[PDB]
């Protein structure tokens, strides 16, 4: 292992912890009961990550080809990092900077990266939630606004944009977003999104006014309501038409898709984005426990609950998607039968699904001319399931379209969107703690101020920066920033974290500390996965990222209402300047880890 | 909006109180 001279005399040496435990109680906060701690760690690890990213990350990679590597990596890459994070956060009695600034101080920069990432996701997340808030307010009216098209000035024909496409797509792209035609077309600020953004940030600031001791009172509801609303929705979904016909599309993998580096890279990124690893949240939330709190139990419990929750959410979402696909296929076939019977004037109840081809053949062989001039639609089941859903366009395009087809639609809509909003707050609690704690650790503010002013300043700054996603071109910026803000850092930070813990602090000190804490040295599985397999898998993922990044064109989708073949969104290439923004969103939070270190290698020379 | 700002003011004043 690396030398790191002087690691001792900067760390408690297990002879004081039994007494230091009863010493920080006066100034450092502590949990009310273990239920609050476990429930907060659970709520931090579930929400708006397996409802939005997992669906189209399954779709774009063939549905079932994304679920095998995801589980292999959740077993071999997630659990040991959860355990490592909990253990060091509990043993070192420090936040997200302390546990890395106290191990070869030239690693302090790594901590900064975490903080910076916990900011780059903030601006992202509280935009999504804002949209949800909007969709939550537009309920409470029986003729739901996304159920029918509006009429133009001449109140006899529909608006052409809503006529050539669905009314839900119109309400999403024109009445809510008012999206433009390119990323180079920015417009007004669109007041009717500022209200929702301000409401989202005000609620978030209300819940985290004091960190722990105030979020620990809201978590009881916030991390519990989803597991009831989701069970209700699962029961409602598994009894539709396309259910058990759209679930199989999720569990029929194709062995030709597993050999692409893209799928494995996306699986790694998703298993690091599901568990909030390398975010600096858990390493700090676990730093409030007593020194004798069993750690394997909580790590294993959180991992299992999170994995099975992800599987249940995927099942529900693909149930609804299968229902939608079966509906559209039935529409195809009904329209084709209607055209056929309108052509030759056949009896109404004679042409059906079973004997369609026979009647088609007869009507051709009878009168070739009149039959040839007809127009047919060619469309089959298990082919509308492959309709790729764009980013952030699943929870608003398919679920509203399926909710508008059920009895008592307003109740279902209110329940669904309050569930999503609760998941959002459940995640933003930790995503805010991860920025609040390091800033206090940096002595940026004088101690004379209360914490309320610092939290308010952070919320105000992030709200003022979040204007960019309220322009006419908001969704494009959002997708651009999301394609890169959560892929490279959540790999590099995690790898540096595990390498630091194992091969700098020394794994033997770690084993002795675990023995002193819980009562036995970890099982052989933990050591075999710490010292051998996990660094190799993370290095392979890190390399595959660069293998798949270069040699593929960057393209994004646009709406273009004035473009022929309109119902399908178009693809175009990013302008040349945008490679600046990526370097500022994916380079700086990742390049800070070596950079700061270099500074020390020059400062202490 | 009203009720949530009410919660904000009550909480922050609850502070000065118990402070
Ligand atoms: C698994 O992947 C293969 C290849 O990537 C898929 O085969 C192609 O599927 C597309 C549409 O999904 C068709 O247009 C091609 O004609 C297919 N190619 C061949 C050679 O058959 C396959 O469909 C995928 N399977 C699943 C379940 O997603
Ligand atoms: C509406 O009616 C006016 C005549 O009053 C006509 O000029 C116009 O084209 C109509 N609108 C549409 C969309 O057809
Ligand atoms: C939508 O955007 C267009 C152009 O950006 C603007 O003219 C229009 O007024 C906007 N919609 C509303 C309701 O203001
Ligand atoms: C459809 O009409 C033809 C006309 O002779 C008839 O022979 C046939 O039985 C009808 N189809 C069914 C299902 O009865
Ligand atoms: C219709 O019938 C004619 C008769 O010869 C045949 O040549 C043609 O291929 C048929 N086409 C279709 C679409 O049934
Ligand atoms: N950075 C975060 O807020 C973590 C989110 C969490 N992994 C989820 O998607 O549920």
């Amino acid at each position: 292992v690396l030398p790191n001279p002087g690691l001792d005399a900067r760390i408690p040496s297990l002879a004081e912890l039994e007494t230091i435990e009863q010493e920080e109680a006066s100034s450092r906060p502590k949990w009310d009961n273990k239920a609050q701690y476990m429930l907060t760690c659970l709520g931090f690890c579930v929400g708006l990550g397996n409802v939005w990213r997992f669906p189209y990350l399954c779709q774009s990679h063939g549905g079932g080809a994304f679920m095998i590597p995801f589980l292999i990596l959740l077993v071999l890459e997630g659990i040991p990092l959860l355990y490592l994070e909990f253990a060091i956060g509990q043993r070192l009695r420090r936040g997200s900077l302390g546990v890395w600034s106290s191990i070869h101080p030239a690693l302090k920069g790594l901590g900064l990266a975490s903080m910076l990432t916990s900011f780059m996701v903030g601006l992202y997340y509280n935009t999504i939630i804002s949209w949800i808030m909007w969709y939550l307010f537009n309920s409470f009216q029986e003729p739901l606004p996304w159920s029918d098209c509006p009429l133009n000035e001449n109140q006899t024909g529909y608006v052409d944009e809503c006529a050539r496409s669905s009314p839900v797509d119109y309400f999403w792209y024109r009445e809510t977003l008012n999206i433009s035609t390119s990323i180079s077309d920015s417009g007004s600020i669109q007041w009717w999104m500022l209200l929702c953004l301000a409401c989202a940030w005000s609620v978030l600031y209300m819940c985290t006014i004091r960190g722990i001791e105030t979020t620990g009172k809201a978590v009881y509801i916030t991390s519990t309501l989803p597991y009831v609303v989701l069970t209700i929705f699962l029961i409602r979904g598994l009894t539709l038409k396309g259910a058990t016909n759209g679930i199989v599309f999720l569990f029929t993998p194709n062995v030709t898709e597993l050999a692409q580096p893209d799928t494995w890279l996306d699986a790694g990124a998703q298993v690091f984005f599901s568990f909030s690893l390398a975010f600096g949240g858990l390493i700090s939330f676990s730093s409030y426990n007593s020194v004798h709190n069993n750690c394997e139990k909580d790590s294993v419990i959180v991992s299992i609950i999170n994995g099975f929750t992800s599987v249940y959410v995927a099942i529900v979402v693909y149930s609804v998607i299968g229902f939608r696909a079966t509906q559209r296929y039935d529409d195809c076939f009904s329209t084709n039968i209607l055209t056929l019977i309108n052509g030759f004037d056949l009896p109404e109840g004679n042409v059906t699904q079973e004997n369609f081809v026979d009647m088609q053949q007869r009507c051709n062989a009878s009168d070739p001319a009149a039959y040839a001039q007809l127009v047919f639609q060619t469309c089959d089941i298990n082919a509308f399931l492959s309709e790729a859903v764009e980013g952030t366009g699943l929870a608003f395009i398919v679920f509203t379209e399926a909710i508008t087809k059920m009895p008592l639609s307003p109740l279902w809509s209110v329940l669904f969107f309050i569930m999503l909003f609760c998941l959002g707050l459940s995640s933003m609690f930790g995503n805010m703690e991860g920025v609040v704690v390091p800033l206090q650790d940096l002595r940026v503010i004088p101690p004379k101020w209360p914490k309320e002013v610092l939290t308010g300043l952070i919320c105000l700054g992030t709200f003022l920066i979040g204007f960019i996603f309220t322009l006419n071109s908001g969704q494009y910026w959002l997708s651009l920033l999301d394609s890169y803000a959560g892929s490279i850092p959540l790999l590099i930070i995690a790898f540096c974290e595990m390498f630091s813990v194992v091969y700098v602090y020394g794994v033997d000190r770690f084993n002795k500390d675990i023995e002193f804490m819980i009562g036995h040295k970890p099982n052989i599985f933990w050591q075999v996965t710490w010292r051998v397999v996990s660094p190799l898998l993370m290095l392979i993922i890190f390399l595959f990222f660069f293998v798949v990044e270069v040699s593929q064109e960057l393209t994004y989708s646009i709406w273009d209402p004035g473009y022929e073949e309109f119902p399908k969104s178009q693809k175009i290439s990013y302008p040349n300047w945008v490679y600046v923004v990526v370097v500022i969103v994916a380079g700086v939070p990742s390049l800070t880890i070596p950079g700061y270190a270099i500074y020390k290698l020059i400062r202490n020379h | 909006m009203g009720v949530i700002v009410v919660g904000i003011v009550i909480l922050i004043f609850t502070g000065i109180r118990d402070r």
